[PDB]
DNA sequence: CACACACTCTCCAATTCTCTAA
DNA sequence: TTAGAGAATTGGAGAGTGTGTTTTTTTTTTTTT
């Protein structure tokens, strides 16, 4: 009863924007609808991020330890206190926005058939959306899922998408 | 005397605990004299066991609980005595083939496999799993049969907690080890093994599963498959095995297994019924009622829920060797509702199966032959076109089948049989079967250039025998969507009111299907027989005009059965241009979506042949 | 190898036959 | 007429002898790829 979270690469060469994402990753539509967020990690040489990188992973070396970022993230125990008390909450959707959910879903939709010849989407995108808001609302630890979780699972996919393209 | 008799090292009177238990069958009547109701049902039906409730034992008397717990051997042996004492002095001249049983039981699991101890053994408990496995039924003797191979001198023995005290010396005669044991003179009772998982929503996080060995006995023992999930009562027992099997030395680790008392299954789910139906198929428009009942969970394709109603009802079968057997195929993308359609449909009809065509399949579709694992004897595993020979089967990506098993679904459609040339074994077997079929495209998405078969690539001649084709492209309107995403939107905010409402809609579908089965048997008017002949000669009239084809006499077998699955529908029982009109408007309807190509229009040798007549003369 | 089963032979004494007295 | 003391036969306890045991990989071949 686990959350995949899946890393593929390209069955030939570098990924390729010309091609379909079936033709990049040679896998089925049946795996690829499966998932909530497809996202292209992409990698462009880039002079000043990859002598900052160069840094870091040298420091790492000579030192055997992160160096110093000049930000303090949370420790994982706290993080992991943090999660298990942000998804003990149940939340529940209002029906209220049910309208609102339903004008983001079909304007996504009719923005891929204006735009993108009408690239896949289905009820399972709704439901996607449903499910990453209420994981926001847990985040959040609002047992209320509001406009401010579905603008945020709506702008988490077109980013994912966004990125693809 | 039974007054002095004592548990062994308990202290609990026999005779006291059978007079409790009397009066608690005699007294106890709050579940909301209930136990003498079940006494009267025994007497009447003529099943020798009783079932009791734990729960109800304790609530009327803590101290008999204590006792059937713990020294369950005795107390339930001291219950069988009661309740037979009681049930032959009521009903005093009922004859049974036993003495009654009494079978204790607990409504819920007491312990689970993981908490067992030896603390346990001996005692009585209650645990929930799943079945793996069960054996073959063992007989085990009750009473052995000697004979004087000497002088034909016959005695019997009682079994002795399973030894024989053979006799070493004939009582007629006087020869010594002449008695020898006549196997099928003897008594003998059943006896089974069975492996019990514990259930998946049971187990702890991330862990491999535990199991326990069940023996259920007498009538017990035919109750469980496997794959069923039950709450098993019964006796936690503890057994030596011996180091090997010719020497009596034993493992000081003992084996355990549970002696089953009792079985409650936990995943299970007439003219009160006639009346409803009778009146219900003469109300209007019930062909929409219960084309519309078909799925409520999925945005609705009205010309493919009508399809599978009537495929559902089915025509008449009569004999020469045409099918009744209506066949459906659906089309389109992966994301779409036909699997939710094919589920739903698997779940709703009886001698229903699902599978999948690709080659990694739960069932197969063919018959294969293979060596029982448990018992290494050959068994002919059918496949499920022939395990659904009086229902419909569903194929789930139908258009990754290999080749062979597309000889096999064009074999059993064709020929309703399906061929067996195993080694040894040659055989006929039947497969009246509907089959319901969901394909794919070849692409990731539906190419709206390219013709139905040239998208899902599957044989014209497997194509022709399809009924009916339907397509699950949905459009880009808003008109269709909005409404599309707020039925979505409703279906999350489900409630349980609606749920038990859609679950009578489809268990009277269940009803009416079973009951139209069951006895409806529609023949042909002579106004329908001239409906379907000059429809079948319009048909033509389309094609046949400007030199090309429109149509082929099998279609007249389609709308023929499509008629008479209608008639039986509306329960009519004669054939009538009703129907008629129905089946041809149905069928249109799915050349309309399937046969249309998209510069020329609908084209019938599109299923006739690979490609059409356009492509015919480009090349 | 060595520790349980499986089988045969021998001796010991307990029962029945024979002859006598109460 | 019963039964008890001495002699012979049969039952079986036990001493002695002999028997049986404690999934995996590489390669081929036909059919199917
Ligand atoms: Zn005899």
């Amino acid at each position: 009863r686990c959350s995949i979270l899946a890393a593929a690469n390209p069955a030939y060469g570098r990924y390729n924007p010309r091609r379909s994402l079936e033709q990049n990753i040679q896998l089925p539509a049946a795996l690829l609808s499966r998932f909530d967020l497809l996202w292209l990690i992409q990698d462009r040489p880039d002079r000043d991020n990859d002598l900052r990188l160069a840094q870091h992973i040298t420091y790492v070396h000579q030192h055997s330890r992160q160096p110093p970022s000049q930000f303090e993230p949370l420790d994982m125990k706290l993080m992991r206190r943090y999660i298990a008390m942000c998804r003990e909450k149940q939340p529940m959707v209002p029906e209220s926005l049910a309208d609102y959910i339903t004008a983001a879903y079909v304007e996504m939709r009719r923005e891929a058939w204006a735009s993108k010849d009408a690239t896949y989407t289905s009820a399972r995108t709704l439901l996607a959306i449903l499910r990453l808001s209420t994981a926001l609302a847990r985040l959040r630890m609002v047992d209320v899922v509001e406009k401010e979780d579905v603008n945020e699972a709506i702008r988490l996919m077109e980013m994912s998408k966004d990125s693809l393209l | 005397l039974g007054q002095k008799l004592v548990i062994w090292g308990t202290d609990v009177n026999v005779a006291a605990c059978k007079e409790n238990f009397q009066r608690f069958l005699q007294r106890f009547i709050d579940p909301l004299p209930l136990y003498m109701q079940r006494l009267g049902e025994i007497n009447v039906i003529g099943e020798p066991f009783l079932n009791v409730n734990c729960e109800h034992i304790k609530s009327f008397d803590k101290n008999l609980y204590r006792q059937l717990i713990s020294y369950p051997q005795e107390v339930i042996p001291t219950f069988d005595m009661a309740v037979n004492e009681i049930f032959f002095d009521r009903y005093p001249d009922s004859i049974l083939e036993h003495q009654i049983q009494v079978r204790p039981f607990n409504a819920l699991k007491t312990k689970n496999m993981r908490n067992l101890n030896p603390e346990d053994i001996d005692q009585l408990i209650t645990i929930s799993g799943m079945v793996i496995r069960t054996s073959q039924l063992i007989p085990e003797m009750q009473e052995a049969f000697f004979q004087c191979q000497v002088c034909a001198h016959t005695t019997r023995v009682e079994m002795d907690r399973g030894r024989i005290a053979e006799p070493s010396v004939c009582g007629r005669c006087h020869t010594t080890h002449s008695m020898a044991l006549i196997h099928n003179r003897s008594l003998f009772s059943d006896k089974q093994m069975i492996k019990l998982q514990e259930s998946p929503e049971d187990m702890p996080a991330g862990q491999t599963p535990h199991t326990v060995i069940l023996f259920a006995h007498n009538d017990l023992v035919d109750k469980v498959q496997p794959g069923d999930r039950v709450n098993v009562t019964g006796i936690y027992r503890a057994v030596p095995i011996r180091v090997n099997p010719r020497v009596s030395n034993v493992k000081s680790v003992y084996k355990t297994h549970i002696d089953v008392i009792h079985y409650r299954k936990t995943d299970a789910k007439s003219e009160k019924r006639v009346e409803l139906l009778k009146e219900l198929s003469r109300k209007p428009d019930i062909y929409e009622r219960l084309a519309s009942a078909l799925a409520p969970s999925i945005y609705e394709h009205e010309d493919i829920k009508k399809g599978i109603l009537l495929q559902l009802f089915g025509g008449t079968r009569k004999d020469g060797k045409f099918r009744a057997e209506i066949n459906i195929l659906l089309c389109g993308d992966p994301g779409t509702s036909k699997s939710q359609l094919l589920q739903y449909v698997y779940n709703l009809v009886p001698r229903g199966q699902y599978t999948s065509g690709k080659g990694s399949s739960a069932v197969g579709l063919t018959a294969y032959v293979m060596k029982d694992p448990e018992t290494r004897q050959l068994v002919l595993q059918t496949g499920a076109l022939v395990l659904s020979d009086n229902g419909i089967c569903c194929i789930d990506e139908f258009d990754k089948m290999n080749e062979s098993t597309r000889s096999v679904l064009h074999e059993v459609m064709e020929q309703q049989t399906l061929s067996i040339a195993k080694a040894g074994i040659i055989c006929q077997l039947n497969a009246r079967t509907s089959v319901l079929a969901a394909a794919n495209p070849i692409e990731s998405q539906w190419n709206p250039k390219k013709t139905t078969i040239e998208n899902i690539q599957l044989p014209h001649t497997l194509l022709s025998r399809f009924d009916l084709i339907f397509l699950l492209l949905d459009p880009q309107d808003e008109a269709y969507d909005r409404r599309l995403a707020h039925h979505l939107v409703a279906l999350y905010y489900q409630s349980e009111e609606q749920a038990e409402e859609e679950l009578l809609d489809m268990a009277v579908l269940k009803d009416y299907i079973a009951y139209a089965h069951s006895t409806i048997m529609p023949r042909l008017s002579e106004e329908a027989s001239q409906a379907l002949i000059e429809a079948y000669v319009d048909m033509r009239k389309i094609g046949s005009s400007r030199g090309m084809v429109s149509a082929y006499p099998r279609q007249l077998e389609s709308l023929i059965r499509l008629a008479e699955a209608h008639a039986k529908v509306r329960l009519s029982n004669k054939v009538e241009a009703i129907d008629v009109e129905e089946a041809k408007r149905l069928h249109r309807e799915a050349l309309k979506q399937s046969a249309t190509d998209p510069r020329t229009g609908i084209v019938d040798i599109s299923i006739l042949t690979t490609g059409m007549s356009a492509t015919s003369r480009k090349r």
